[PDB]
RNA sequence: GGGGAGUGAAAUAGAACCUGAAACCGUAUGCGUACAAGCAGUGGGAGCCUACUUGUUAGGUGACUGCGUACCUUUUGUAU
RNA sequence: GGGGCUCAAACCACACACCGAAGCUGCGGGUGUCACGUAAGUGACGCGGUAGAGGAGCGUUCUGUAAGCCUGUGAAGGUG
């Protein structure tokens, strides 16, 4: 199950209009004054005010 | 005011001081030239009509320049039949200058 | 002058070719025409 | 004399390509493509300059025809009187008096009725 | 105005464009915490290729970091790496092991 | 050349067509004429020179002949089977106005002009229309 | 792998190195595109945007609209 | 063909007007043939086309012209 005819640049574009990026969930610790994941560990190890690794 | 004229073979609405290309009229740069084939006169509410034409009427010209006005292609081409042909095309104008209408 | 000279107005001519267009002439088939014997390559008919 | 002929294909390649700007997607960028789009818009271009001077006059005969109904008459009655007095005054200039000077229209379009056809 | 470029990645560029769109126009401290927080191979790359420009501006020129924005994120395409998958009933067929070049541009207009 | 008409320029009116007792497609005619702007000496036809028309008493509106009893009006739903019919006087009791709309519609191009011709046209049902703001005047009377 | 600095007449001659086309892939700017049906043009044509210097111009888009079923080859005949 | 059409927008007559083609005419060009013309020179009839015949050209590379002419104050090529 082929093709009739090779797609476009346009229908080519078209279809990977819609697979863009997203991962705005950062946030700063208020102690050390990092940015991290919501929800995640810092990358130094802290969560909510306090060192737990 | 302005007039309707016959130069070449077709008319022009005319006032009395446009540029206008016309058919090539045999009458050299410069010179001036005569329309006694008006088809009608107007000036204001004052509109008189051609009885074929207006009679006692004449638009004045001043001839400003002899070009050919932008190539035209010809192509002629039958499906599958072994045949295509081209051809270019520059029609001449003559410029003129309308300097008086009576 | 080497530069000046040619021959007289009839005496070569041009060898016009077969093939080389379709405003030429001789496009497509170069005279031969279409399918059958005399349109081949070797397509003689023997004396 | 062996001759190359890549030079020479080039420059008729881009004269067919530059004949071709403007175009969709291979209509105007790979030339097997192209060089069909400009033959068949010489075609067209071909008719079109006849088409024009068939377009042109049904505008002017269909403004004409709005205009001499807003004074009492029709298209044809128009032509037909505008012949048993004698205008020689075409479509084109008729359809610009039509929209532009509508009181030379108008002294037409009486001239077509005191002639009574 | 000032590039960092990297010439060869081995990412392909279709996949480093969807990074590459996600930082262009952005301040340049937002930009490295988009890339540094990213999901993906192409923003480990193009981290790096970012961090070069920043300091080629610190460097060669005395721009602050605060005032940069990066300004022309595009990412070509490189030298392509042609290799055979040995496929059944004995046919063989071409991968192509592409690659891409990507140029982050700071500026500070 | 000769004058285009553009589209920031044209002069447009409202008019009312009281539709009481009127054949049906020779009321269509007549505006569908005045929806393009047939009756203009400014027509160009790919800009709308069109007038806006109000039909008021669009029940009062009247075939000839044995037309009302016959005159299907079709339309297919989309599935199959989905063939759906009325006639004139079953459509003039449940949406009168259809039938005078979609006798105007037929005699509009088939157009994104012709949407924008047929955007003009206004029909109601009573004796009233709620467009005594852009002041309509009667029309063929 | 680059950004400078140096060499060099020239490094967008930097070693995959003279020139460096087309296919193909991008970024930027302008304009048009989310009620509109088909060989994608062509005739008409508004609007907008740039250069000019202004106008009865030049370039770029082309809303809307009339007409419009590629090329080849084979055939009595192909949008087929 | 659709909308729609019923003292018709159908049918049978008759009348007058109009639209309608690349048909004709007007206006401006180019070309073939023929006849005229101290060869300017006009006229007249032409000018859809497949296979095919005939006529006249463009461009590419090489050789002569050329130990010439052009060209680092910039060749060929490439792109406007």
């Amino acid at each position: 199950a082929v093709q009739q005819n090779k797609k476009s640049r346009s229908a080519r574009d078209m279809r990977r209009s819609h697979d863009a990026l997203e991962s705005n969930a950062l946030s700063v610790e208020k102690s050390t004054g990092e940015v991290h994941l919501r929800h995640h560990v810092s990358p130094d190890g802290f969560y909510r005010g306090r060192k737990v690794v | 005011m302005y007039a309707v004229i016959v130069t070449g073979g077709k008319q022009h609405k005319v006032t009395e001081g446009e540029f206008l290309k016309v058919e090539k009229l045999d009458v050299a740069t410069g010179e001036a030239i005569d329309f006694d084939r008006v088809l009608l006169v107007a000036n204001g509410e004052d509109v008189k009509i051609g009885l074929p034409v207006v009679e006692g009427a004449k638009v004045t010209a001043e001839v400003v320049s002899h070009g050919r006005h932008d190539k035209v292609r010809i192509i002629k081409f039958r499906r599958r039949k072994h045949h295509m042909k081209r051809q270019g095309h520059r029609q001449w104008f003559t410029e003129i200058k309308i300097t008086g209408i009576q | 002058q080497l530069n000046d000279l040619r021959s007289a107005p009839g005496a070569r001519r041009e060898k016009h070719r077969p093939g080389r267009g379709i405003g030429s002439g001789l496009g497509k088939t170069g005279g031969r025409g279409h399918k059958g014997l005399t349109s081949r390559s070797g397509g003689k008919v023997a004396p | 004399a062996r001759v190359k002929r890549g030079v020479i294909a080039r420059r008729r390649h881009k004269k067919i390509l530059k004949l071709a700007k403007g175009y969709y997607g291979a209509r105007s960028r790979v030339f097997r493509v192209a060089k069909q789009a400009v033959i068949k818009a010489g075609q067209y271009a071909y008719r079109d300059r006849r088409q024009r001077k068939r377009q042109f006059r049904a505008l002017w005969i269909a403004r004409i025809n709005a205009g001499a109904r807003q004074n009492g008459l029709s298209y044809s009655r128009l032509i037909a009187g505008l012949k048993k007095a004698a205008i020689e005054i075409d479509r084109k200039v008729l359809a610009d008096l039509a929209v532009n000077e509508k009181a030379a229209f108008t002294a037409i379009v009486e001239k077509a009725k005191a002639s009574l056809a | 105005e000032v590039a960092a470029k990297l010439s060869g990645a081995r990412i392909s560029a279709q996949k480093a464009r969807l990074v590459a769109d996600q930082i262009r126009g952005k301040k340049v401290g937002e930009a490295l915490n988009l890339l540094a927080f990213s999901s993906k191979k192409a923003a480990e790359i193009m981290k790096k290729v970012l961090e070069s420009a920043v300091a080629n501006a610190e460097h060669n020129e005395g721009a602050d970091v605060d005032d940069l924005k990066v300004s022309t994120v595009f990412v070509n395409e490189g030298r392509s790496l042609k290799r055979i998958m040995p496929r059944a009933k004995g046919r063989a067929d071409r991968i192509v092991k592409r690659s891409c070049h990507i140029t982050v541009k700071v500026a500070d207009k | 050349k000769t004058y285009t008409a553009k589209p920031e320029t044209v002069q447009r009116d409202w008019f009312v067509v009281d539709a009481a007792g009127q054949t049906l497609g020779r009321l269509a005619t007549e505006i569908a004429r005045r929806l393009r702007g047939k009756h203009k000496p400014e027509y160009t036809p790919h800009v709308d020179t069109g007038d806006y028309i109000v039909v008021i008493n669009a029940e009062q509106v009247r075939v000839t002949g044995a037309k009302t009893t016959d005159k299907m009006y079709y339309h297919h739903s989309g599935f199959p089977g989905g063939i759906k019919s009325i006639n004139f006087e079953k459509l003039i009791a449940k949406a009168p106005e259809r039938v005078i709309e979609t006798a105007v519609k037929g005699m509009l191009p088939k157009n994104p002009l012709g949407r924008d011709m047929y955007r003009k046209l206004k029909v109601y049902k009573g004796a009233s229309h709620p467009h005594t703001a852009q002041q309509p005047q009667e029309l063929k009377i």
